[PDB]
C-alpha cells in the first residue's frame, strides 16, 4: 500500500508525500534570515565542471521586484512552481493596481501544488524559501511539496539541512541587523560544506525596504568573504 | 472468495459475493421495523445513544422524501443520506412532468433500478442500505415496501430491518393488523422494540415512532408521543 | 419587440475633501411619466472608508452592487485584509469591460478616504474607463451641476480670490444649495436629499427634505 | 514478550559513532565529523566502522601517520559511492 | 490483507478498511474542543509548533460572519473543504439575501464527501471539522468525520489524546447553558490541559480562541487577546 | 479488566473505550497492554494509571511510534 | 528486577521475560548481547 | 525493485525510469561542440557506411532556422519529432513577434515540451539529448545542452555519446583561457578533441562550422584532411 496517493495506511499519512520530502534532502543547501532591516538569504552552487557556466545555475530567482526565492531539490520541478509564481503576482497587480504581499505569493503557489491527484499525477519535489519586504514588513516564509505553508524567522533547508538548524537556533536573536546577519549565514556555510569556502561556491541574495532592487550581491561578495 | 473482489465478476457456481458481503453489513445495524394498519402506516426504530454527548434528536434514521413519502434507514448512514437525495429529486421531477403525487409503487421501482446500477460496474460499489417506504393515499390505501441492497423490491404487511430480523417478525405475525386502527398500533409497536434487546448488551437507547395515514390526512409526521408519552408507560408494564 | 434597456434618472454628488469625503443623491425612483418610489437612496456603503453610488438603470445597478460586495470578501479572505480606495476602482474597470459587448448602464462614482487620509473620488463611464478627480457630478442632472462647482470649488473664471482650501461647513451648504437649485429645473430629482460624510471617525449620515412636485 | 528494534541513528547517533570509532587512532585534532556523518545517509554502524578503518588506509597507500580531512572524503567515496550509485553521480544535473 | 486496498472493496467482514484508516489521520492532529450555552458558543483549540523558532500552523479560521470551524487532520483536505465551504456562504448572500442556516450547510458536506468515498479514483478526506453556527434558532456545535456522518452536540473534543478531554466535558455539561462568556471560555480551556503532557503549560503563543455570539459577530483571539482569558486560572494539582 | 486487578488505576479509565481501538487482538496481547502501561507509568514515576498510560501501551505491542508528521497542522 | 525487585512489587506489576530483538543486519543486535555479558553480575548462557 | 512507473518514487527519493532514459543516450555516437571567438563549431563521429546505402539520409546536424544548429544522440526515431516540431516554433515565434528568434528561447521550448511528457503516465520520454549552437542573439556566440529529464543548461564546450567522459575530462586539460582565436586553430581543437574517437579511423568525422553571419558550412573530406595533416605536424615535436 505504499506506491498510490490514493491509498491510506493503517497508521496514518502518505509514504508518497513522505517519499517527496526526501527528494529534497539530496539538494543543496540554502539559509534565509529575516532580520528588522530585511531580508538576507544565501546558498550554495555545487558547480560540477569548469566548462559548465556558472550563471546558468540558478538558486536565487526574481519573483517580482520586491520578492526573492530559494530552492531546492528537483529543478524540472521548480521551473513550473517559479513560472506561475511570477503569473500570479502579475495578475494582481493587473486588477489591482497594488504589490501582492510576500504572504499571499504563497498562497497562490500552494493551491495548484496540493493538486496532484484531487483533480476531478505526482506531488512535487521542491522546498522553497520565499523572502519579500510588503507592507507589513519584511517577511519570510516556507513550503513543502505537502503544501503546508508557514511563516519562518530564520531557514535553512535542502542538504544539511538538521546540521544548519542546531548551529542556526544558537545565534539568532530578534535585535540582529542585517550586515550583521548576513556574516553570521556563511559562517554556518563554511562549517556545512566540504569544499573550501571562496567568491565562486556561493551567492547572496538581499532586500530592504527603501532599497527593493538588489536582490544578487555582484563581487561585493568577495569583501564579505575576505573579512571572515 | 478471491474472484470476490470485483462486483462485475461472477464465481464458478454463479453469485457475486461483493452484494453478499454489502448485506450482512446491514445485519451490524439496530433493528428498525414497520407495520401498516388498514387506514395507514406506523413506522418505529430503535436508535442507541452513542457515548452521552448525543443532543437527543441528531442523525436520525426517519427521513421524509415526499409530502407522504418517508424512509426508515438502518445501514451505513451516510450511505443512506445519499440515497434519501435521490427518492427526494425523482419525486420532484414527477412532480414538474406530470402534475400530481408520486405513486409509491412507481416510487420504489425508480430507486431499486438505481440500486441495481451500483452492483454492476467494477469502478462502484454495491449500497450498504436497506430501508422501508410508506406512504397512504385515499385512492391507494396503505402500501410498505421492502429495499434490500441487490435491489429487489417487493411489498409487506409488516417487516424489520436489522440485527433482530427474525426475533422482530415472529411476533409482528401474531397481531391482528387488518382490522386495527393506527392508534392502537402505535401502544404495540413500542413493545415489539423493547422485547428484543433494547439496552441488555448495550448501554442506552431511544424510541422514534414515524407516523402516516388517514388521521394525518395524508401527512408524514413524527406523532405527538411526546404528548401523553404513552408509548413507554404502556410498553414498560410488559416485564412480567 | 422586446427592449432590455430603460433610464430611470438620478443624481449623485461627490466632493473630495483634504481629509474627508462627502457623497450625496437623491432618494427618487421614475419611470417614463410615473413616479415609484420616493425612498430610494444611491449611496452604498462598501467599507468603513468607501462609498459607492450607482445611477442609471436600476436593474444593473442591484446586480452590480452584490458582485462587488461578493469580490470584498473574496479578496479578504485571500489576503488577510480590506480593500483600499483606489483597489475597488482598479478592480471595477476590469468587471464593467468583462461585459464591453453588453454594457452596464450603470454611471458610478466612488469616493472615500486613500491610505495616507485624504480625500479621493473617482469617476467612471458604463464602459470602464476612470480618472481621480476632486468633484464630479453623475446621473441625469449632470450638466446643471458641474459649471457651479468649477466656480466655487475650482475656482475657474474668478479674478483676484485667493484659493483657501473647501472646510467642511462650508461644503456642507454648497451640496445643499446645488440640489434645490436642481430640483427646480430638473424632473428627476427631489424628495430628499441622503449625504453620507466619510471621515477618519466613520460614516455620518444625514437627510434633506426637498420639494415634492 | 517485548519487541526492542534497531533502526538507523538520524544524525546526532552518527556524529556520536565517528566519536567512538575513530578517537583511538592518529588523526588531525581539528577534523569535524559531522560533515562525514552528512555523507552516510543510509548507513549502519558497521558501515561506519568500515570508512573509519579505510581512511587510515590511504595513509599507508602514501607515506603518512596521521589522517587528514581528505583522507576521509576519499574514504567515503570508497566504500558507500563505489557500491550505492554510479548513474547520479556524473549524471547529476537535476538536483543542484 | 488483499481487501485492504481499495475503497470499493468489501470486506468478509462487512468493513471498509480505508475509510476507517482515514480516522486515523484525525488522531495525528491536535486537540480542540468547543462547546456552548444558551446564547454562545466558543470552540478552542490548540496550536502545534514546527520549529523552536517558526510561527505556530493556525488551527480556527474565520469562515463566515456567523459561522467559524475547526481543524484536525489533512491541511491538504483542510484548505479544499474550506474553499467549499465559502463558496456556499456566499451564494446564499448573492442569490437568497439571507445568511445560510447552520444544520443544512453541513448536509451540503455530507453530499460532497460520499462520492469520494465510494467512487474509485479519490480517496476519502481525511479531516475532523468541527463547526460552530448561529441560524434563527441559536448557537450550534456540529462536528464531521471522513466517513461521511455529521454529528449534532452540545460539547465535543477530537484530536490526539482527546478523550481525557471528554471526560472533562461529560461531568461539567450540566453547568454550560448558565453560564457566561468570563468562565464559558475558560470551562472550555480547562478541558485542553488534560490533553497536554503533566509538565509543560497551556500558553499565550500556542492557543487559539474564537467566539462567536448571538449579538457577537465570529471573532478570533490569538496570541496577544488570549491573556485576558487566561487571567485568573489556577493550576493543575500536582 | 482482569489482569488490570491488581495494580493502581485511577477510576477515570473504561474498557470499552479501549475495545474501540484494540481490536484482532488475541487474548495474550490483551495481557501484554496491561502489563506494558505498568511500565510506561514507571518512567515518569507516575502512581497510578491513565487512559492515555493504556493508549502508548498498545502501541508498543505491534512496536509503534509517533512523531510530528508535518501533514497535520 | 536483578538489582531493585522491590518497585515492581511495590506498585504491583510484574516484568516481562522474553525480549527479541529485530532489524537491519550490522545494526548492533550483537553488541547489546556482548555488553550485558560484561555487566550481568548472574549466570549467562550463550546457546549455540 | 519498485520503478516501473514514471509517477512513483523511490524510498530514497529517485525517478528510475527517468534515470533509465539517460541510459539510452549512452549508445550513441559522440558529438562534441565549442564556442569560439567569431566561428561556432561542432563535430560529430562514427559516420561507418555500409558499402549499400546513400548517406544523405542518416545526417545528424540539422539547422532549426537560419542562424541556429542542432546536433543529437540517443535513438533516431524520437529525435526526428523534436526536430520537426522545434522548427514549427522558431519559425511561430516571428510570425507572433517579429524578432529573429534567440538561442535561449529555443532551447526552453524543447526542455519545457520534454518537461510535461515526463509527467503524465503512459508516455514514454525522449531518450535523446541535444547540443543547441547559435551565434544569433546579437553578435554573441552561445551554446547550450538538454537532458531527457527537461533540464537545459550552458556550457562552454560539451561532449555526449559513447564516450563523453573521456573527452570532457580531456578538454578540461585543453580548453585553454587564452581564446581560440584565428579560427583555423579553434576547429584543429575540434579535431584534436574528435582525435580520440572510439576507433580514430581519421574519415569518420562531420565537422560543421558556422562563421555567426554566413549559413551552415559542411566541410568536406578534403578540406577535413588538410586540418589531420596539421595535427600531425605539430605531434612531430614530441622526439
Ligand atoms: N550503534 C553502534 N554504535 C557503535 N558501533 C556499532 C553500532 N552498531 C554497529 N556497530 C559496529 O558494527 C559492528 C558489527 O555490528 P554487529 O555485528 O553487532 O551487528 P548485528 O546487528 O549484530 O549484525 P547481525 O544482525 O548480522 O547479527 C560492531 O563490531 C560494532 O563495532
Ligand atoms: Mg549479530
Amino acid at each position: 500500500y505504499d506506491r498510490g496517493v490514493n491509498t491510506f495506511s493503517p497508521e496514518g499519512r502518505l509514504f508518497q508525500v513522505e517519499y517527496a520530502i526526501e527528494a529534497i534532502k539530496l539538494g543543496s543547501t540554502a539559509i534565509g534570515i529575516q532580520t528588522s532591516e530585511g531580508v538576507c538569504l544565501a546558498v550554495e552552487k555545487r558547480i560540477t565542471s569548469p566548462l559548465m557556466e556558472p550563471s546558468s545555475i540558478e538558486k536565487i530567482v526574481e519573483i517580482d521586484a520586491h520578492i526573492g526565492c530559494a530552492m531546492s531539490g528537483l529543478i524540472a520541478d521548480a521551473k513550473t512552481l517559479i513560472d506561475k509564481a511570477r503569473v500570479e503576482t502579475q495578475n494582481h497587480w493587473f486588477t489591482y493596481n497594488e504589490t501582492m504581499t510576500v504572504e499571499s505569493v504563497t498562497q497562490a503557489v500552494s493551491n495548484l501544488a496540493l493538486q496532484f491527484g484531487e483533480e476531478d499525477s505526482r506531488p512535487f519535489g521542491v522546498a522553497l524559501l520565499f523572502g519579500g519586504v510588503d507592507e507589513k514588513g519584511p517577511q519570510l516564509f516556507h513550503m513543502d511539496p505537502s503544501g503546508t505553508f508557514v511563516q519562518c524567522d530564520a531557514r535553512a533547508i535542502g542538504s544539511a539541512s538538521e546540521g544548519a538548524q542546531s548551529s542556526l537556533q544558537e545565534v539568532y536573536h530578534k535585535s540582529m541587523t542585517l550586515k550583521e546577519a548576513i556574516k553570521s549565514s556563511l559562517i554556518i556555510l563554511k562549517q556545512v560544506m566540504e569544499e573550501k569556502l571562496n567568491a565562486t561556491n556561493i551567492e547572496l541574495a538581499t532586500v530592504q525596504p527603501g532599497q527593493n532592487f538588489h536582490m544578487f550581491t555582484k563581487e561585493e561578495l568577495e569583501e564579505v568573504i575576505k573579512d571572515i | 472468495t478471491g474472484y470476490d473482489l470485483s462486483a462485475s465478476t461472477f464465481s464458478p457456481d454463479g453469485r457475486v459475493f461483493q452484494v453478499e458481503y454489502a448485506m450482512k453489513a446491514v445485519e451490524n445495524s439496530s433493528t428498525a421495523i414497520g407495520i401498516r394498519c388498514k387506514d395507514g402506516v406506523v413506522f418505529g426504530v430503535e436508535k442507541l445513544v452513542l457515548s452521552k454527548l448525543y443532543e437527543e434528536g441528531s442523525n436520525k434514521r426517519l427521513f421524509n422524501v415526499d409530502r407522504h413519502v418517508g424512509m426508515a434507514v438502518a445501514g451505513l448512514l451516510a450511505d443512506a443520506r445519499s440515497l434519501a437525495d435521490i427518492a427526494r429529486e425523482e419525486a420532484s421531477n414527477f412532480r414538474s412532468n406530470f402534475g400530481y403525487n408520486i405513486p409509491l409503487k412507481h416510487l420504489a421501482d425508480r430507486v431499486a433500478m438505481y440500486v441495481h446500477a451500483y452492483t454492476l460496474y467494477s469502478a462502484v460499489r454495491p449500497f450498504g442500505c436497506s430501508f422501508m417506504l410508506g406512504s397512504y393515499s385515499v385512492n391507494d390505501g396503505a402500501q410498505l415496501y421492502m429495499i434490500d441492497p441487490s435491489g429487489v423490491s417487493y411489498g409487506y404487511w409488516g417487516c424489520a430491518i436489522g440485527k433482530a430480523r427474525q426475533a422482530a417478525k415472529t411476533e409482528i405475525e401474531k397481531l391482528q393488523m387488518k382490522e386495527m386502527t393506527c392508534r392502537d398500533i402505535v401502544k404495540e409497536v413500542a413493545k415489539i422494540i423493547y422485547i428484543v434487546h433494547d439496552e441488555v448488551k448495550d448501554k442506552a437507547f431511544e424510541l422514534e415512532l414515524s407516523w402516516v395515514g388517514e388521521l394525518t390526512n395524508g401527512r408524514h409526521e413524527i406523532v405527538p408521543k411526546d404528548i401523553r408519552e404513552e408509548a413507554e408507560k404502556y410498553a414498560k408494564e410488559s416485564l412480567k | 419587440r422586446f427592449s432590455p434597456y430603460v433610464f430611470n434618472g438620478g443624481t449623485i454628488l461627490a466632493i473630495a475633501g483634504e481629509d474627508f469625503a462627502i457623497v450625496a443623491s437623491d432618494t427618487r425612483l421614475s419611470e417614463g411619466f410615473s413616479i415609484h418610489t420616493r425612498d430610494s437612496p444611491k449611496c452604498y456603503k462598501l467599507t468603513d472608508k468607501t462609498v459607492i453610488g450607482c445611477s442609471g438603470f436600476h436593474g444593473d445597478c442591484l446586480t452590480l452592487t452584490k458582485i462587488i460586495e461578493a469580490r470584498l470578501k473574496m479578496y479578504k479572505h485571500s489576503n488577510n485584509k480590506a480593500m483600499t480606495t483606489g483597489a475597488i476602482a482598479a478592480m471595477l474597470s476590469t468587471i464593467l469591460y468583462s461585459r464591453r459587448f453588453f454594457p452596464y448602464y450603470v454611471y458610478n462614482i466612488i469616493g472615500g478616504l486613500d491610505e495616507e487620509g485624504k480625500g479621493a473620488v473617482y469617476s467612471f463611464d458604463p464602459v470602464g474607463s476612470y480618472q481621480r478627480d476632486s468633484f464630479k457630478a453623475g446621473g441625469s442632472a449632470s450638466a446643471m451641476l458641474q459649471p457651479l462647482l468649477d466656480n466655487q470649488v475650482g475656482f475657474k473664471n474668478m479674478q483676484n480670490v485667493e484659493h483657501v482650501p473647501l472646510s467642511l461647513d462650508r461644503a456642507m451648504r454648497l451640496v445643499k444649495d446645488v440640489f434645490i437649485s436642481a430640483a427646480e429645473r430638473d424632473v428627476y430629482t427631489g424628495d430628499a436629499l441622503r449625504i453620507c460624510i466619510v471621515t477618519k471617525e466613520g460614516i455620518r449620515e444625514e437627510t434633506v427634505s426637498l420639494r415634492k412636485d | 514478550d517485548r519487541k526492542i528494534e534497531f533502526s538507523l541513528p538520524d544524525l546526532e547517533g552518527r556524529t556520536h559513532i565517528f566519536k567512538i570509532h575513530a578517537r583511538s587512532m592518529s588523526v588531525e585534532r581539528d577534523i569535524r565529523f559531522e560533515l562525514l556523518a552528512r555523507l552516510c545517509p543510509n548507513s549502519t554502524g558497521a558501515e561506519i566502522r568500515s570508512v573509519c578503518t579505510e581512511a587510515g588506509m590511504f595513509a599507508i597507500r602514501a607515506r603518512r601517520k596521521i589522517a587528514t580531512e581528505k583522507d576521509f572524503l576519499e574514504a567515503v567515496n570508497k566504500v558507500i559511492k563505489s557500491y550505492a550509485k554510479f548513474s547520479a553521480t556524473p549524471r547529476y544535473m537535476t538536483y543542484n | 490483507n488483499q481487501y485492504d486496498n481499495d475503497v470499493t472493496v468489501w470486506s468478509p467482514q462487512g468493513r471498509i478498511h480505508q475509510i476507517e484508516y482515514a480516522m486515523e489521520a484525525v488522531k495525528q492532529g491536535s486537540a480542540t474542543v468547543g462547546l456552548k450555552s444558551k446564547t454562545h458558543a466558543v470552540l478552542v483549540a490548540l496550536k502545534r509548533a514546527q520549529s523552536e523558532l517558526a510561527a505556530h500552523q493556525k488551527k480556527i479560521l474565520h469562515v463566515d460572519n456567523h459561522i467559524g470551524i475547526s481543524i484536525a487532520g489533512l491541511t491538504a483536505d483542510a484548505r479544499l473543504l474550506c474553499n467549499f465551504m465559502r463558496q456556499e456562504c456566499l451564494d446564499s448572500r448573492f442569490v437568497f439575501d439571507r445568511p445560510l442556516p447552520v444544520s443544512r450547510l453541513v448536509s451540503l458536506i455530507g453530499s460532497k464527501t460520499q462520492i469520494p468515498t465510494q467512487r474509485y479514483g479519490r480517496r476519502p478526506y481525511g479531516v475532523g471539522l468541527l463547526i460552530a453556527g448561529y441560524d434563527d434558532m441559536g448557537p450550534h456545535i456540529f462536528q464531521t468525520c471522513p466517513s461521511a456522518n455529521y454529528f449534532d452536540c452540545r460539547a465535543m473534543s477530537i484530536g490526539a489524546r482527546s478523550q481525557s478531554a471528554r471526560t472533562y466535558l461529560e461531568r461539567h455539561m450540566s453547568e454550560f447553558m448558565e453560564c457566561n462568556l468570563n468562565e464559558l471560555v475558560k470551562h472550555g480551556l480547562r478541558a485542553l490541559r488534560e490533553t497536554l503532557p503533566a509538565e509543560q503549560d497551556l500558553t499565550t503563543k500556542n492557543v487559539s480562541i474564537g467566539i462567536v455570539g448571538k449579538d457577537l459577530e465570529f471573532t478570533i483571539y490569538d496570541d496577544d487577546d488570549v491573556s485576558p482569558f487566561l487571567e485568573g486560572l489556577e493550576e493543575r494539582p500536582q | 479488566q482482569i489482569h488490570s486487578r491488581k495494580m493502581n488505576v485511577s477510576p477515570d479509565v473504561n474498557y470499552e473505550e479501549l475495545a474501540r481501538c484494540t481490536d484482532d487482538f488475541n487474548g495474550a496481547q490483551c495481557k501484554a497492554v496491561c502489563v506494558e502501561a505498568g511500565m510506561i507509568a514507571l518512567r515518569r514515576g507516575a502512581t497510578e494509571l491513565t487512559h492515555e498510560d493504556y493508549m502508548e501501551g498498545i502501541l508498543e505491542v505491534q512496536a509503534k511510534k509517533k512523531a510530528n508528521l508535518q501533514y497535520y497542522a | 528486577p536483578l538489582l531493585h525487585p522491590e518497585r515492581f512489587v511495590n506498585l504491583g506489576i510484574e516484568p516481562p521475560k522474553g525480549v527479541l530483538l529485530f532489524g537491519p543486519p550490522g545494526t548492533g543486535k550483537t553488541l547489546c548481547a556482548r555488553a550485558v555479558a560484561n555487566r550481568t553480575d548472574a549466570c549467562f548462557i550463550r546457546v549455540i | 525493485s519498485y520503478d516501473r512507473a514514471i509517477t512513483v518514487f523511490s524510498p530514497d527519493g529517485h525517478l528510475f525510469q527517468v534515470e533509465y532514459a539517460q541510459e539510452a543516450v549512452k549508445k550513441g555516437s559522440t558529438a562534441v561542440g565549442v564556442r569560439g571567438r567569431d566561428i561556432v563549431v561542432l563535430g560529430v563521429e562514427k559516420k561507418s557506411v555500409a558499402k549499400l546505402q546513400d548517406e544523405r539520409t542518416v545526417r545528424k546536424i540539422c539547422a532549426l532556422d537560419d542562424n541556429v544548429c542542432m546536433a543529437f544522440a540517443g535513438l533516431t526515431a524520437d529525435a526526428r519529432i523534436v526536430i520537426n516540431r522545434a522548427r514549427v516554433e522558431c519559425q511561430s515565434h516571428r510570425l507572433t513577434v517579429e524578432d529573429p528568434v534567440t538561442v535561449e528561447y529555443i532551447t526552453r521550448y524543447i526542455a519545457s515540451l520534454k518537461q510535461r511528457y515526463t509527467q503524465s503516465n503512459g508516455r514514454r520520454p525522449f531518450g535523446i539529448s541535444a547540443l543547441i549552437v547559435g551565434f544569433d542573439f546579437d553578435g554573441t556566440p552561445r551554446l547550450y545542452q538538454t537532458d531527457p529529464s527537461g533540464t537545459y543548461h550552458a556550457w562552454k564546450a560539451n561532449a555526449i555519446g559513447r564516450g563523453a567522459k573521456s573527452v570532457r575530462e580531456f578538454l578540461e586539460k585543453n580548453y585553454t583561457d587564452e581564446a581560440i582565436e584565428t579560427d583555423d586553430l579553434t576547429i584543429k581543437l575540434v579535431i584534436k578533441a574528435l582525435l580520440e574517437v572510439v576507433q580514430s579511423g581519421g574519415k569518420n568525422i562531420e565537422l560543421a562550422v558556422m562563421r555567426r553571419d554566413q549559413s551552415l558550412k559542411i566541410l568536406n573530406p578534403e578540406e577535413i584532411e588538410k586540418y589531420v595533416a596539421e595535427i600531425e605536424k605539430e605531434k612531430e615535436e614530441n622526439e
